[PDB]
C-alpha cells in the first residue's frame, strides 16, 4: 500500500 | 407518439465517445516524485472496462504537463457530434485541485475548461466524466470501528478520495478506487444508473480496504471516494 | 428468512432525525456584509418541506460564528440512536469552504467535523446531509445557448453552486437552489432515490433560472449546483 | 436577483  | 420523458442523457448516438486514460507512472528525477507502482494494472483494467462499454479508449503514458494540456486541447477540438459522452481518466500524483505531469503540476480547472459548454460545442449537453486517481492533500483517514445552460453543467468528477486526503494505491493490485470502479462497472453498467454505480464504489472502497504499513503514521488507514456531480440527467451506459 | 440486500440506508428508525436550519439574514454592520433578502422565504420553505418528510426541524436565525459552532457541537452531542439521519441547512454568505456567521466566518470543515464517524457515534453509518446556500467565490457562469469505516464516509454536501462561483438568491422568491430543492423533494421524495432528486434539482436550476441585472457584469448569468456525495448507500426518504 |  502506497499513497499518491 | 405517446407521452415522452427526458430524465436521462441520450446515450444512443453512433458512438459512446472517447475514453482518454492518462497513466503517469514515472516522473522526472528533478521533481522528486516517486514512481507509481501498480498504476499499469489500473490503466489496463480501465482500458478493458471501458472497451466493453464501447468507448474508443486511448491510453497515454508518462506525459509532461505540456503534453497533458496539448492532448486535452486537441481532444476538445475534435468533432464529438456523433459521440454520446466524453470520459477522461487521470492517474498520477496530485494535491487539491492539481494533477501532476511528469515534470510538474497541471490545474484540473485548466484541463476541464477545454470541455466547457461554451468551449466544446459538440459536447454541449452531453455528460463529461473526469475520473481522478490522485492525492488531494496529505490527510489520513483513521476510520472508526463499526434557453442557455451553465458552462459548468454536465460535468461529473469521480474523485478517488475526499478533498484534502491522500489516495491509496497498492503496488501489486492497483489503486483501491480504480480496482473498485472497474469491478462495479463490470457488474452493474447494464443494470444501474451511474450515480448508483459510484455509490457502490464508495461502499466497496470504504468497507473492503484498509492500509497496512510498517510505519505507524500510515498504518490502518481508510478511504472514501468523493462523487462531484454537476450532471443534469440520469446516466445509463446502456440504451433501449 | 429469504435473500436479503443491503444497498439502501435504514430509514425506518423511530425518528427520521433532526433538520437544523441556520438562516442568517442580517449581519453585523462592521462586517460590511449585506442583508440577504429572500432568505426567510427559503427558511420557511425548508421547514415545511422537511416537516412533511417527518424531520424534527429546528430553525435558528442570525447566529454569530460562536453561536454556530456551539449549536453544532451541542447537536452533535445529542443521542441520535433512535434517529435515521441528520440534516443541516446553512443559508448565509460564504466563500470556498466557508460560511458566515453574523460577525465573521466559520470553516465548513469545523462544522462537519463534529459529526465525523468517530466523533458522533450515534450517527455512525447514518447519512449526514449538509445543504448549503452560500457563495463559494465570485465567479459568474455566462452560460451557453442550447471492519472500520472512514470517518468521512456517509456525508452528503448538497451545494447550491459550483466551487468558486457566486450563488444566486432572488429577494422576492428565495434562492434558486432552495426553491428548486424544495419543489423536487415535494414532488419526488416518495418516488426517487435522493441522488436522482438532486439531479432533477441540478436540471431545474440550470434550465429555468437566469439572472436579470441592470449591471452588465451580473446580467444574464446561470448557475449549476454541485452534489458532493461520500454516501455508501442509496437514500430513500420513504420506507416499506 | 442578488448574489450571496
Ligand atoms: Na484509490
Ligand atoms: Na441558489
Amino acid at each position: 500500500d502506497e499513497v499518491d | 407518439s405517446g407521452i415522452s420523458l427526458d430524465n436521462s442523457y441520450k446515450m444512443d448516438y453512433p458512438e459512446m465517445g472517447l475514453c482518454i486514460i492518462i497513466n503517469n507512472k514515472n516522473f522526472h528525477k528533478s521533481t522528486g516524485m516517486t514512481s507509481r507502482s501498480g498504476t499499469d494494472v489500473d490503466a489496463a483494467n480501465l482500458r478493458e472496462t471501458f472497451r466493453n462499454l464501447k468507448y474508443e479508449v486511448r491510453n497515454k503514458n508518462d506525459l509532461t504537463r505540456e503534453e497533458i494540456v496539448e492532448l486535452m486541447r486537441d481532444v476538445s477540438k475534435e468533432d464529438h457530434s456523433k459521440r454520446s459522452s466524453f470520459v477522461c481518466v487521470l492517474l498520477s500524483h496530485g494535491e487539491e485541485g492539481i494533477i501532476f505531469g511528469t515534470n510538474g503540476p497541471v490545474d484540473l480547472k485548466k484541463i476541464t475548461n477545454f470541455f466547457r459548454g461554451d468551449r466544446c460545442r459538440s459536447l454541449t449537453g452531453k455528460p463529461k466524466l473526469f475520473i481522478i486517481q490522485a492525492c488531494r492533500g496529505t490527510e489520513l483517514d483513521c476510520g472508526i470501528e463499526t434557453h442557455k445552460i451553465p458552462v459548468e453543467a454536465d460535468f461529473l468528477y469521480a474523485y478517488s478520495t475526499a478533498p484534502g486526503y491522500y489516495s491509496w494505491r497498492n503496488s501489486k493490485d492497483g489503486s483501491w478506487f480504480i480496482q473498485s470502479l472497474c469491478a462495479m462497472l463490470k457488474q452493474y453498467a447494464d443494470k444501474l444508473e451511474f450515480m448508483h454505480i459510484l455509490t457502490r464504489v464508495n461502499r466497496k472502497v470504504a468497507t473492503e480496504f484498509e492500509s497496512f504499513s510498517f510505519d505507524a503514521t500510515f498504518h490502518a488507514k481508510k478511504q472514501i471516494p468523493c462523487i462531484w456531480s454537476m450532471l443534469t440527467k440520469e446516466l445509463y451506459f446502456y440504451h433501449l
